[PDB]
């Protein structure tokens, strides 16, 4: 554990947890400047671990 | 006298500009063997060579989870035709931009980052982050065209980059990693078959078949860390971007 910061992991639990989160909310819930969050959504995305919402801004977990 | 360099960077990022400020009426359109996708490249001088510019498709990253660009990126630059890399970074995302770079440097391929869109950008210390990444980093305003001089004198002199430990890795992860290395062919570099293994536990489809003797041992890998780590592939992508958050803290 490098740091005392972001965690894709920890990104991924709080997902787990609230279902879907505005990536505003995650940056402010987990303390981490908003394009890391946005770089880091985007990340999981491509891996298929999360998926964006249309609705602004829907995250939140799967394919 | 030639040198061969790839030109790689993250789509929309200026690559295609930094090609033709360096080569252009010296373009040659062709596509890479045994697919469609096009293939552009460049000849150059330098005041030591005569540089061979090939370009990389536009990607975020050398993972191949349909794109063929990291898959080609990823394949080139394994291939070792290119004697060192340009990576084409936008000063205004390093946060999303970095994840290649990382990889690139992590790989070991000798490499000089053209930092890009200084401009459109926070302000940021190149000197900290040529010394956090281990390798040059020349600032480029492209609109106007400078720092071509200054990048074609790293290509001269860059020879190897920094060995550095950039990025911190769960042991298990590591350990497997090797026990992966270790079944592939010694045709490959030591440093470039830790680098696989990592890639396969990434999830890439391509480190995987570029592995040979290994493709078929990574269900016994991830077994194998079903007794620790639950998402071996997140863990890695989560390690590389606590540096990522490290270095763009400390100079931005
Ligand atoms: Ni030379
Ligand atoms: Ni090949
Ligand atoms: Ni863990």
């Amino acid at each position: 554990p490098l740091g005392s910061m972001a965690s894709l992991m920890e990104v991924r639990d709080m997902l787990a947890l609230q279902g879907r989160m505005e990536a505003k909310q995650l940056s402010a819930r987990l303390q981490t400047p908003q394009p890391l969050i946005d770089a880091m959504l985007e990340r999981m995305e491509a891996m298929g671990k999360v998926v964006r919402i249309s609705e602004q801004e829907w995250w939140a977990l799967r394919l | 006298q030639k040198l061969t360099v790839g030109l790689i960077g993250n789509p929309n990022s200026g690559k295609t500009t930094l090609f033709n400020q360096l080569t252009g009426a010296r373009q040659r359109v062709g596509n890479w063997a045994g697919v469609t996708v096009e293939r552009k490249e460049g000849i150059f001088a330098t005041t030591d060579h005569q540089v061979t510019l090939v370009d990389l498709p536009g990607t975020y990253s050398l993972t191949t989870i349909t794109s063929l660009d990291e898959q080609i990126a990823c394949h080139y630059i394994l291939s070792g035709d290119a004697d060192m890399l340009i990576n084409v970074v936008d000063a205004s995302n390093l946060e999303r931009n970095l994840y290649l770079t990382l990889q690139l440097l992590e790989l070991g391929i000798p490499c000089v980052v053209a930092l890009n869109m200084l401009d459109i950008a926070v302000r940021i210390d190149i000197d900290a982050l040529a010394a956090r990444l281990g390798c040059p980093v020349i600032p480029l305003v492209s609109t106007r065209g400078r720092g071509i001089e200054a990048l074609k004198i790293a290509l001269d002199r860059h020879q190897a980059n920094s060995d550095l430990e950039l990025v911190h890795y769960p042991q298990p992860l590591l350990r497997e990693a090797d026990l992966l290395a270790q079944q592939m062919s010694a045709q490959i570099p030591p440093r470039q078959r830790r680098w696989l293994g990592l890639q396969m536990l990434e999830g890439d489809i391509y480190s995987r078949a570029y592995a040979g003797d290994a493709a078929d041992k990574l269900d016994i890998a991830l077994a194998n860390l079903s007794d620790e780590i639950d998402d071996p592939a997140l863990h890695i992508a989560d390690a590389r971007y606590q540096t990522i958050a490290a270095i763009c803290d400390a100079v931005s």
